[PDB]
RNA sequence: AAGCGUUUACUUUGAAAAAAUUAGAGUGUUCAAAGCAGGCCGCCUGGAUACCGCAGCUAGGAAUAAUGGAAUAGGACCGCG
């Protein structure tokens, strides 16, 4: 197509674009609240944690790093947050 | 492209447009930096000080919560290293490779790499000397590099 | 690497214009490119344009018409007097009626005709016709 | 084309593509001059008026002629605004 | 009198009206502790779109963050006093001239004209944060800034958008339009 | 009105830069190449002007391109002993 609008893409085709190739840059990662089934405090964990995060008090461990998104241990509920 | 490789990669970090502290983050600037100081006392380069802050504490970029970057915080307190950490890791790597070569000498490929690490040191060494962070007499010696890890 | 950012804007505009596209995206934005594009508007060679403002060297979306033949940059930026201005437009412009040389002076970036009226030369940047 | 006296010296003013806005040459045998009928609003019958579009041969070879026709008609109300 | 004029002259009655319009607010409302250390520099009334007025309040930069901590509630309680006005807070910032060859230590980038205009705009709309910016350069040669605001805290500022364009036009001299994109945020 | 006040590169300006040659003004060597002569019934007159890179000197302009400032403050102004 010739008269393709470059100013206004729909969010469908803007989400699939590469993080650096968007109209304006925006990371694909996020933060989230991870609560152990045992304790009561909620910790903030990066999606791509890149480190082994464990809850304070030496109760259990929270996430295991991988090559992409970090994977959470069994039973740990998470909810992402916005601002 | 890479300085010493034929690859042309694109993987890198993308800062979001918004540069304000999030509303859910309650840790404040004055009590951010003393956590940085104690993590530096454990012994940690500023590269990995910020890594374990944005996954365990929710502080994305200290330059936004605090008024300055991590290395500026450390040096204003007096905990900056003797030599820059990026230059340090080149020297540590060159020592490891050079030690591998004395054990086995037919490793022609390993010898070829040693020029590439050493070339990167000298290119990086003259940069820091123009910025007056290393003394004008600072020279990289392969024999005595092992002592300073 | 990328040594000149104006050369990438003009070449990108020319590639899209020559293929009949309606909008083109200039990836790095600079004060020189924005000032060069406004000179391109006072004579109706392009439409209006946007400046997407991220916190880095921004982007630019230009509304293209079919009114452009070739925009080109001249590198390096030679210093040209007003005595030598006649020669330059005799080599890189199609005819004496149309086509403009965009050169930067102490009074700002401007075309060769309106630079001659205020009696001031400078450094050439490019042209269009 | 104009001279000092304001006379018209050019032999003929050539046509111009309605999609790319470039001169259609005298030997551009692939160029077309489309005619589209306009109908009455209440009834929908050919009145006798036309909305004329012209596409040069370069666009037709490029495979963009049909889209170019569609947007021109859409801007003229012939095609529905949402399409 | 909470007004401190930097040049040391008496403020006029209108902003002196603002002075005890806040001292009385200090002693009666829950702001016994917060307003004690705060201060006000200058105030002005602005003629804006239509037969409508608007008020802008200059605040010293060091205490600006403190005002934002109470800005939403303070203006509401200040609004129930001033009936048909819109009141917003902007810092008192200095624009040092660009150095020329005919003329003093280095000018920081904060005191530049570019870094002060966006600072003024970014603080003009406090409760909502800028999420994008576009500049439209029309055919006549003039510019037009388009500002994008987050959907969160949209119903708290939707009625103030006409005020924002009027205030920024008088402070700077820039044609500006505000919009709220559902696209991302 | 004396002087003072980041430095250049760049651009416009002004001076100074031998003639002859080249370009060019006037001028019927019978025309021309030339020459600097001639014209009017003692007088009227001409023997101009442009260019002369680069380097050096002078004053405006501040876009473009370098360079400098306050970051172990060994900082700028302001007054006191
Ligand atoms: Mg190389
Ligand atoms: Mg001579």
């Amino acid at each position: 197509p010739l008269a393709k609008d470059l100013l206004h893409p729909s969010p469908e085709e803007e989400k699939r674009k590469h993080k650096k190739k968007r109209l304006v840059q925006s990371p694909n990662s996020y933060f989230m609240d991870v609560k152990c089934p045992g304790c009561y405090k909620i910790t903030t964990v990066f999606s791509h944690a890149q480190t082994v995060v464990l809850c304070v008090g030496c109760s259990t461990v929270l996430c295991q790093p991988t090559g992409g998104k970090a994977r959470l241990t069994e039973g740990c509920s998470f909810r992402r947050k916005q601002h | 492209g890479r300085m010493h490789a034929p690859g042309k990669g694109l993987s890198q970090s993308a800062l979001p447009y918004r540069r304000s502290v999030p509303t859910w983050l309650k840790l404040t600037s004055d009590d951010v930096k003393e956590q940085i100081y104690k993590l530096a006392k454990k012994g940690l380069t500023p590269s990995q000080i910020g890594v374990i802050l944005r996954d365990s504490h929710g502080v994305a970029q200290v330059r936004f919560v605090t008024g300055n970057k991590i290395l500026r915080i450390l040096k204003s307190k007096g905990l900056a290293p003797d030599l820059p950490e990026d230059l340090y890791h080149l020297i540590k790597k060159a020592v490891a490779v050079r030690k591998h070569l004395e054990r086995n000498r037919k490793d022609k490929d390993a010898k070829f790499r040693l020029i590439l690490i050493e070339s990167r040191i000298h290119r990086l060494a003259r940069y820091y000397k123009t910025k007056r962070v290393l003394p004008p007499n600072w020279k990289y010696e392969s024999s005595t590099a092992s002592a300073l890890v | 690497v990328r040594m000149n950012v104006l050369a990438d804007a003009l070449k990108s505009i020319n590639n899209a214009e020559k293929r009949g596209k309606r909008q083109v995206l200039i990836r790095p934005c600079s004060k020189v490119i924005v000032r060069f594009l406004t000179v391109m508007m006072k004579h109706g060679y392009i439409g209006e344009f946007e400046i997407i403002d991220d916190h880095r060297a921004g982007k630019i979306v230009v509304n293209l018409t079919g009114r452009l033949n070739k925009c080109g940059v001249i590198s390096p930026r030679f210093d040209v007097q007003l005595k030598d201005l006649e020669k330059w437009q005799n080599n890189l412009l199609p005819s004496r009626q149309f086509g403009f040389i965009v050169l930067t002076t102490s009074a700002g970036i401007m075309d060769h005709e309106e630079a001659r009226r205020k009696h001031t030369g400078g450094k050439i940047l490019g042209f269009f016709f | 084309m104009q001279n000092d006296a304001g006379e018209f010296v050019d032999l003929y003013v050539p046509r111009k593509c309605s999609a790319s806005n470039r001169i259609i040459g005298a030997k551009d045998h692939a160029s077309i001059q489309m005619n589209v009928a306009e109908v009455d609003k209440v009834t929908g019958r050919f009145n006798g008026q036309f909305k004329t579009y012209a596409i040069c041969g370069a666009i037709r070879r490029m495979g963009e002629s049909d889209d170019s026709i569609l947007r021109l008609a859409k801007a003229d109300g012939i095609v529905s605004k949402n399409f | 009198a909470k007004i401190v004029k930097p040049n040391g002259e008496k403020p006029d009655e209108f902003e002196s009206g603002i002075s005890q319009a806040l001292l009385e607010l200090e002693m009666n409302s829950d702001l016994k502790a917060q307003l004690r250390e705060l201060n006000i520099t200058a105030a002005k009334e602005i003629e804006v779109g239509g037969g409508r007025k608007a008020i802008i309040i200059f605040v010293p930069v060091p205490q600006l963050k403190s005002f934002q901590k109470i800005q939403v509630r303070l203006v509401r309680e200040l609004e129930k006093k001033f009936s048909g006005k819109h009141v917003v807070f902007i810092a008192q910032r200095r624009i040092l001239p660009k150095p020329t060859r005919k003329s003093k230590q280095k000018r920081p980038r904060s005191r530049t004209l570019t870094a002060v205009h966006d600072a003024i705009l970014e603080d003009l709309v406090f409760p909502s944060e800028i999420v994008g910016k576009r500049i439209r350069v029309k055919l006549d040669g003039s510019r037009l800034i388009k500002v994008h605001l987050d959907k969160a805290q949209q119903n708290n500022v939707e009625h103030k958008v006409e005020t924002f364009s009027g205030v920024y036009k008088k402070l700077t001299g820039k044609d500006v339009n505000f919009e709220f994109p559902e696209f991302q945020l």
